[PDB]
C-alpha cells in the first residue's frame, strides 16, 4: 500500500 | 548466544548475450554469481505490523493546519 | 562528532539476534544529519562517478540486512559503494540504517554516495514509518532534522558516462542533463515534473512510450523510451531501484535498463533475494546475491 | 540358476530379570534367540545410489506453486512453422539456477498454430507436452520435448 | 480385484536372485490401494488387537527381506502379523513391499495390520525414493493414489490391554487413549502435535523428560517418560521402531521399551539385523532375528 | 541423510 505494500 | 552463519554458494552466471553493439562499453559477466546467506525469517522478521499509512495521513492533515 | 565510536555502536550489534536496537544520542544524530547535509551540498546534485563501485538498491530500514551487504560486499572504504535511495519507511530500523549510511558518507566522501529515493521526502515517510520511530524513539524536532538533510540529497549519477543511475526512473521532460545539475538544494520532492519522475517512475512492458503509473504519480516508460534515452546521451545502460524484484536484480528493454532491489524478503511480505550490482575498471557488471537462509 | 538357501542359528536368550512387579502381565522369554539367515550383500545389493532429497525437495517446492493453478487441456496441430511459442524456465524462488525450472510460455508467435488457437497466452505455464512432465526441469530438456513433438500435440496448460 | 493372482505372482520371486522386479499392472496397483484404504477406515484408528501376534518394525522397500521375514516367521496367515510402519522409501522395491502387504490385509483383515510410519507420508516419501519409484516404474498420478491410502493408515495399537505399540513413540501431549481415537481420517502428518510425536519421537538414555529431537521435527524422550506413561495407563511395554538398532530389537529403560527394526543391512551402508517380536496366548515376549549371510 | 542416512 501502490505507493510499494 | 545466539551465532550468525555466513556462506557463499555459487550459480550459473549470467548468459551470453547475442549479437551486442560494438559502440557499448560496459559489459557483463558471464563468470557465476555469488549467492550469499543473509538472515532467514525465522532468525529475522521483517515484518511491520506498527505502518499504518491511513491513520498517519489524518494526523498529518491536522498538523499541516496547525 | 565522534564518527568512529558512532560508527563502532553501529556495528556492535553485527553478532546479535537481529532485531536490537543501536540508540545513539540525539546531538550524534544531529550531528551526521548536519555533516552529511555539508558534504551533499559541496557535491553536484548529478554525481559523476568512477568505477570500480558497488550499487545498491533499496533497504527500507533492514539494518540487518544491510549489515549483511557490508559483510559480503566488503565494509567501507574496502569497497566503494553508490545506494540508489529508499532508506527509510516499512522496515523497524530506518534509524540505524540511515545513521549507518550518512556516518560512511562523512567518514568516505569520495569513496560512499547516496542518492535520493521517493522515501526521502517528508510527506512520504511522514505517513511509511519513519516519523513514527522517531517520534517513539526520539522527538519530532529529531524528524524535522532529517528531512533538512533529506532535501539535499543527490538525485542522480553517471558512473565513467555509461551508466545513468537513478532511483526511479526517467521522465518525459529530461532532455539534457542541465535540467538536472540547475535543480536547486535544498528542495522538496513535487508532486509532478522532472525530480518526482526521477524518484517515482517505472519501466513497463506493455507500455509504448509514456503512461500513467498505478501509483497516481509520475509515469511509466517503455523499451524504445529507454532505447532513445541511452543513444541520445551516449550512455549504455541505466540502473534503477524503486520496484521489488524476485532476483534482486532484473534486467529490462534487453540489458538497457536493470532494477536493483537489496531489501531481502521485503519487510516480511516477500520472498525476494536482494542483490547489488558491482561495476570493475574495465567496466564489468557483475550481480552478487543476499538470499534469506531456508 | 540362483539357489536360494535357509537356516537357523540359535543364540544366548534374554538375560533372566529379577525383581520386575508382580503387576506386570507380560513376560520375556529366556530360550535360545532364533537367528535366522537373510541374503549376503553380494547376494542382495540393498544400496539405492538414486534417492537425491536435495533435487526432490527442489522438484517439490516447484510441484507445490502449480497444484494452486487451475489446469486445463490445449491440442495444437503443429505445422510447417512449429509451435508458434517462444518459452522461458523460472525457478522456485530466487535465483535458483538452472536445474528445476517451471517453463512459462514468453512469446506467442503472430500466425503461429498456438496464437491461431487462441487458448495458450504469454505466462501460462507448460505442465505437459506430449504426456512428458515439464514441472521442474531445465529449458534444454523442456525445448527438446518441444521440437520433438509431431501433428496434433497435446497439452496441460496452468494459469493463476 | 484379482487378488489371490496378484499374491502370486508377487511370491512368485520368492526363488529368484534378489533385486528383481514384480510389475503388475496399474489397475491392479490401484485396485489394492482402493480396497485397503475403506478397511483402514472401516477399522479403528487405534487398534485394539490380541495375541498371538508377530511384530515387525521398518521394511523400506527391502522387498527379498520381507519375503524371508514371512518364510521364517509363518506367510499370512499362519501368523497374525502387525507392522510398525515404514514400508516405503531408501530401498528399491518399495511397490513390491507395499503391494504385498496391502494384499494381506485385504485378504486378512482382521488377522492382518499395518500401522503408519513417518515415512507413509506424502511430504517425506516424495523425497526419500518412493514418489521417484513411482515416476519411473508407474507415472505420479500413482503416487498420488498411495498417498490418498497413506492417510488413511491407524497411528497406534494396543496389544492384549498392555503393550502400546507406535511408529515412532510418546509425545508430551498424549494423556489420554482419546485423544487417538478422536483423529479424523483421511489426514495428512503435521510437522508438530500429537500425530507427528507418534510418527517421529525417540527415547534418549540422556535426556530426563522431553528433550529436542536431533531429526529436527518432534521430541526425545527419557526413561521415567516411558515408567510414568505405563504406570498412567496400566500398561506393561512400549513396543515402537524407526531407529536402526544393530540387533534388530533394542530394549530402552530397562525392558519398558523395546525398538523393532526389521530391515536388515539398512540400505545397503549399516550392518544391522532385522528382528520381529513375537507375542504369545500368555504374553510371553520372543525376538526371531534376520541376519545378512556373510 | 537425519529425516534417517
Ligand atoms: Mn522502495
Ligand atoms: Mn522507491
Ligand atoms: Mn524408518
Ligand atoms: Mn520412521
Amino acid at each position: 500500500x501502490r505507493x510499494x505494500x | 548466544p545466539y551465532e550468525p552463519e555466513s556462506g557463499c554458494v555459487e550459480i550459473p552466471g549470467l548468459s551470453e548475450e547475442e549479437d551486442p553493439a560494438p559502440s557499448r562499453k560496459i559489459h557483463f559477466s558471464t563468470a557465476p554469481i555469488q549467492v550469499f546467506s543473509t538472515y532467514s525469517n525465522e532468525d529475522y522478521d521483517r515484518r511491520n505490523e506498527d505502518v499504518d499509512p491511513m491513520a498517519a495521513s489524518a494526523e498529518y492533515e491536522l498538523e499541516k493546519r496547525v | 562528532l565522534n564518527l568512529d565510536s558512532i560508527i563502532g555502536r553501529l556495528l556492535e550489534v553485527q553478532g546479535s539476534r537481529p532485531g536490537k536496537n543501536v540508540q545513539l544520542t540525539e546531538n550524534e544524530i544531529r550531528g551526521l544529519c548536519l555533516k552529511s547535509r555539508e558534504i551533499f551540498l559541496s557535491q553536484p546534485i548529478l554525481l559523476e562517478l568512477e568505477a570500480p563501485l558497488k550499487i545498491c538498491g533499496d533497504i527500507h530500514g533492514q539494518y540487518y540486512d544491510l549489515l549483511r551487504l557490508f559483510e559480503y560486499g566488503g565494509f567501507p572504504p574496502e569497497s566503494n559503494y553508490l545506494f540508489l535511495g529508499d532508506y527509510v519507511d516499512r522496515g523497524k530500523q530506518s534509524l540505524e540504517t540511515i545513521c549507518l549510511l550518512l556516518a560512511y558518507k562523512i567518514k568516505y566522501p569520495e569513496n560512499f554516495f547516496l542518492l535520493r529515493g521517493n522515501h526521502e521526502c517528508a510527506s512520504i515517510n511522514r505517513i511509511y514509518g519513519f516519523y513514527d520511530e522517531c517520534k517513539r524513539r526520539y522527538n519530532i524536532k529529531l524528524w524535522k532534522t532529517f528531512t533538512d538533510c533529506f532535501n539535499c540529497l543527490p538525485i542522480a549519477a553517471i558512473v565513467d558516462e555509461k551508466i545513468f543511475c537513478c532511483h526511479g526512473g526517467l521522465s518525459p521532460d529530461l532532455q539534457s542533463m542541465e535540467q538536472i545539475r540547475r535543480i536547486m538544494r535544498p528542495t522538496d520532492v513535487p508532486d509532478q515534473g522532472l525530480l518526482c519522475d526521477l524518484l517515482w517512475s517505472d519501466p513497463d512492458k506493455d507500455v509504448q512510450g509514456w503512461g500513467e503509473n498505478d501509483r497516481g504519480v509520475s509515469f511509466t516508460f517503455g523499451a524504445e523510451v529507454v532505447a532513445k534515452f541511452l543513444h541520445k546521451h551516449d550512455l549504455d545502460l541505466i540502473c534503477r531501484a524503486h520496484q521489488v524484484v524476485e532476483d534482486g536484480y532484473e534486467f529490462f528493454a534487453k540489458r538497457q535498463l536493470v532494477t536493483l532491489f537489496s531489501a531481502p524478503n521485503y519487510c516480511g511480505e516477500f520472498d525476494n533475494a536482494g542483490a547489488m550490482m558491482s561495476v570493475d575498471e574495465t567496466l564489468m557488471c557483475s550481480f552478487q546475491i543476499l538470499k534469506p537462509a531456508d
